């Protein structure tokens, strides 16, 4: 089976940083991009970001590009997204969602079957 | 958190009948390029991947499930609408800016 | 004390009043004259008072935000918004789309990268006007600080307790200009400067600066159709370096040491101190073994009544005689030491200090 | 599907029914073969890497000072000692000042004097070396169907790849010197030099173990005492007409090929023909050369079956396996005016 | 201490004492920068000699220093109660440095 | 002219301490700034000196590490910083004055150097 797993639920204070992982299972870790969204109480979905596995490129939402570091380890297949500055707004749960990337490695356009495998999600209170 | 995409907020129709969830952008995201996607999520569920470049569908979703373009409104179309497809539909799309965005969210109800 | 013990030292004698002397940085000049006394002529600072800084130079910047726009076929040229911040440089190139990355047609369409530049590091491009130089001229007599301008070139200082002296010091610099790096500066071409490969702004003093010719540090390479990469230069420090190794260098604060300046002493109201004194007629004690200063003369340290002459005499195996380059020794306490430059007389002999120390070298 | 949006792409076809296609691959780009009775096939050039190198020296572009060292004497006493005149990590220099009562000496003189650094470089660069027979090629081989790696070393030329349901396809690639040029590896990027041209490059240098030994550190500290500063920018600026490759082994240029498709076999060729109808799902579009790409799906009870096309095939024998599954087709038409026909009907006009 | 001098001096008041101030010939024979410095107790060390011979303007006649080779002394002739004190040598060093002598205490009788 | 020094501070190991040297009755930019510490019962020991007219700096390499010596024009003082304490460093701090030549720098001393002492600071750790 391919499986996309999250870290268990975090609370915070307003202003720490929170650190949630994503394990990736079934498939190499190190030939997809794996991208961070949101979604706040009774809102929509927002995307924050994604992150090359192959080569660690990332590109993050203007929205949030000062606040959020993405990073892996390739070795334990998981991403990590760190948010930073936390406020009461980024209460919401947090979703990983996989991309693959071309054959040479790089990620400039995705492909049009994106975001096809999502993660159980992760619950994040301020 | 306003949607840069524009969906209906509710949308009903009788068992058996076909039923569009519409989904309008600018020329830059929905316009632009087919990175049309739809997503369902049953509440308290992650999303799940119903259509992709517009028309195309995953090997595990239905025939039922259609989709189409035009201009800068895509539409997901559900034709016999059974009491299994109510949940909240998700359009997203590539932007032109290498961004991601996604509709307000419709909120499907078999009556 | 002072001007002995330099190597570039200059003894300069008035004419058979006016006394001609040519200053240089690190240098001295000793200059005496008849009835006068002996002084030291030497050039302290020479500055640039007000500078204007014209430009900015950018050795090492950052980049942020990153921005991206690209079209399919047929949609035509991407647009930013950023394109018209001055903030960013962009550039345009073409890509290979198609259905795969979703276009409906195949083709080559633009696309569009613009990065936020910052500099982090620069040097800057100062202005000098030759009326704000300023050479300063310091004045020591043998045991005051005078500015000289090319506004006002004729200076006269007052010497306590010896009168008034007179000083009419003679000296493209609008054609120049001052490159400052972190601590140190150059004297370079106007042109040259303007020509230089770096972006520049201009120092309104005004922070979150407009700079120009981004693109001499901020370039793009695009790899095999399919992507567009955005480039930093790095830092340039070492370049500048190395091309100003050849200009000249002077020190920053404004000092040059690039000028030299011809002075005339008018020592016409110069009075001679303690002529009216009477001579001292206990011992010196010897606070030091004399020594030779590099041009002859020597150095003798003693240490003592009144403010008195010292007397000083040279007597060989019988038969006395009067050369000192201190003029009129005297000594003005009992505790202080007082060091006597002399003239050293040929042939062995007997150097008497006092009516008295016997001393021969 | 693949090869298909790219631009840099080569259409070589087997002459008069041959079996054997040789192709030359380069990268960025992506080549089409294509024989009688035989899968088109999309061959792509993954990667070229160098396996290992070693690091023949460091070159430092910013250093730094620390511990400054003087010793003065007065005249008639001697040259100037100082300890770290021997020691390797120190710069010195030597010189005479002037002194006498004013600076503690008994006789006015000039004196010796000596003035030492010590060096210590900040970020640096390195010089690699690339042998010959470390090069390593990746080559990609995709069958062409709107519905397998091999590794190539100079020393294990020719490789026998596995496509499934397919056969097996023949490679024999020749890579197309090492031993006069030097890899400048910087902070990410690296550029292909002349090995003379590196080894007089005016920097101070070591061939290492941490806490080296630097050579003629005067190209960066030289007599107050002075640094030259960051050396990166003239790299750079002296690197622009160079070839930018990616360091990590490292990535690099073509490969020319001989692909021998004898014992690959084709599929489905025993299946009917559809006699319903086909369903456009896409705009027929025109690719970079000519070519046109047709999105369809089936409308039909029928069985998997092959796609009556008439108007020359890139996708050898399309085949419709379900018909909720759409099939993407690729063709070339002919230049001018022509009639596209699917089925047995949609009829298509192209130009 | 690069500098060596006496541990303690002591003689009858109006008595004439010398204290010793032994070096290298990197700092003492090498320059003369030998300097002397009083300290009282809980004060700051004060400026006796520089110039191993001379002495500041405030400072008395009774102070007297010589040297030889590398060692400097500093005489101190009619004692009185008053120089009771601390006495430090120092000298400037051929490698730019201070160096410190070990300090003499002084006790007159 | 006089040297005026900071007050007594008290400290735990490992902490720093910055005590202050302000200048009156000459001019503080033409003189270099000495620093001398000295232990309970001990001597005398030279830490390093600034050049107060241009910030130039030269440590002992006992304290070269720990000690930082700055200066402040405008307020004409000068600064002893000393971080990582120990026990040891229990002592007595002065500052102390020496000429600097007409050029502003600093090379050779005055025969006359530390003419000049602050009081003091007793700093305890
Ligand atoms: C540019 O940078 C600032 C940094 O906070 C950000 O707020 C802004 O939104 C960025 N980009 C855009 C597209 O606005």
């Amino acid at each position: 089976e391919v499986q996309l797993v999250e870290s268990g639920a975090e609370v915070k204070k307003p202003g720490a940083s929170v650190k949630v992982s994503c394990k990736a299972s079934g498939y190499t870790f190190t030939s997809y991009a794996m991208h961070w969204v949101r979604q706040a109480p009774g809102q929509r979905l927002e995307w924050m970001g994604w992150i090359n596995a192959g080569n660690g490129n990332t590109k993050y939402s203007q929205k949030f590009q000062d606040r959020v570091t993405i990073t892996r380890d390739t070795s334990a297949s998981t991403a990590y997204m760190e948010l930073s500055s936390l406020r009461s707004e980024d209460t919401a749960i947090y979703y990983c969602a996989r991309d693959k990337v071309d054959d040479y490695g790089d990620y400039w356009f995705p492909t049009l079957w994106y975001f096809d495998y999502w993660g159980q999600g992760t619950l994040v209170t301020v | 958190s306003q949607s840069a995409l524009t969906q209906p907020a509710s949308v009903s129709g009788s068992p058996g009948q076909s039923i569009t969830i519409s989904c309008t952008g600018t020329s830059s995201d929905v316009g632009g390029f087919n990175y049309v996607s739809w997503f369902q999520q049953h509440p308290g569920k992650a999303p799940k991947l119903m259509l992709y470049d517009v028309t195309s569908r995953p090997s595990g979703v239905s025939s039922r499930f259609s989709g189409s373009k035009s201009g800068n409104t895509a539409s997901l179309t559900i034709s016999g609408l059974q009491a299994e497809d109510e949940a909240d539909y998700y359009c997203s799309s590539h932007t032109s800016r290498g961004t991601w965005v996604f509709g307000g969210g419709t909120k499907l109800t078999v009556l | 004390m002072r001007c002995v013990g330099v190597g570039n030292r200059d003894f300069v004698e008035g004419l058979s009043t006016w006394v001609d002397v040519v200053l240089e940085h690190g240098g001295c000049v000793t200059t005496m004259a008849k009835n006068k006394p002996t002084l030291d002529i030497e050039l302290q600072k020479t500055e640039a008072t007000q500078l204007a800084t014209l430009r900015k130079l950018c050795i090492e910047g950052k980049i942020t935000n990153i921005t991206t726009d690209s079209r399919c076929p047929t949609q035509g040229e991407a647009i930013l918004p950023e394109e018209q911040d001055q903030n960013y440089v962009c550039k345009h190139t073409y890509v290979d789309r198609g259905w795969g990355n979703g276009c409906g047609l195949f083709g080559k369409g633009s696309l569009v990268t613009c990065a936020k530049f910052q500099c982090l590091e620069s040097i800057e491009g100062k202005v000098v006007q030759h009326e704000n130089l300023k050479y300063t001229v310091i004045i020591t007599v043998h045991t005051v600080t005078a500015e000289i301008t090319p506004q006002a070139s004729t200076v006269e200082a007052i010497l306590p307790e010896y009168g008034t002296l007179g000083l009419e010091c003679s000296p493209d610099f609008n054609e120049m200009i001052l490159l400052t790096m972190k601590n140190k500066a150059w004297m370079v071409h106007r042109q040259w400067f303007f020509d230089l490969p770096l972006p520049w702004t201009s120092g309104a003093t005004t922070e979150t600066p407009t700079w120009n010719r981004k693109e001499l540090l901020v370039t793009f390479k695009n790899a095999h159709a399919k992507k567009q990469e955005v480039v930093v230069l790095g830092s340039q420090e070492g370049a500048m370096h190395t091309a100003l190794t050849g200009a000249t260098e002077i020190q920053n604060g404004t000092s040059i040491f690039a000028g030299h300046l011809k002075c005339r002493l008018k020592m016409d109201k110069l009075e001679l101190k303690g002529m009216s004194y009477a001579m001292c007629l206990n011992t010196f004690v010897l606070k030091k073994e004399v020594s030779e200063t590099q041009h002859g003369t020597i150095l003798i340290k003693v240490e003592y009544d009144a403010p008195c002459k010292i007397p000083f005499s040279t007597e060989d195996g019988q038969g006395k005689a009067h050369r000192l380059i201190t003029a009129n020794p005297v000594v003005t306490k009992k505790e202080e030491p007082v060091n006597i430059e002399a003239e050293p007389p040929f042939g062995e002999s007997n150097i008497v200090i006092g009516i008295a120390l016997k001393i021969n070298w």
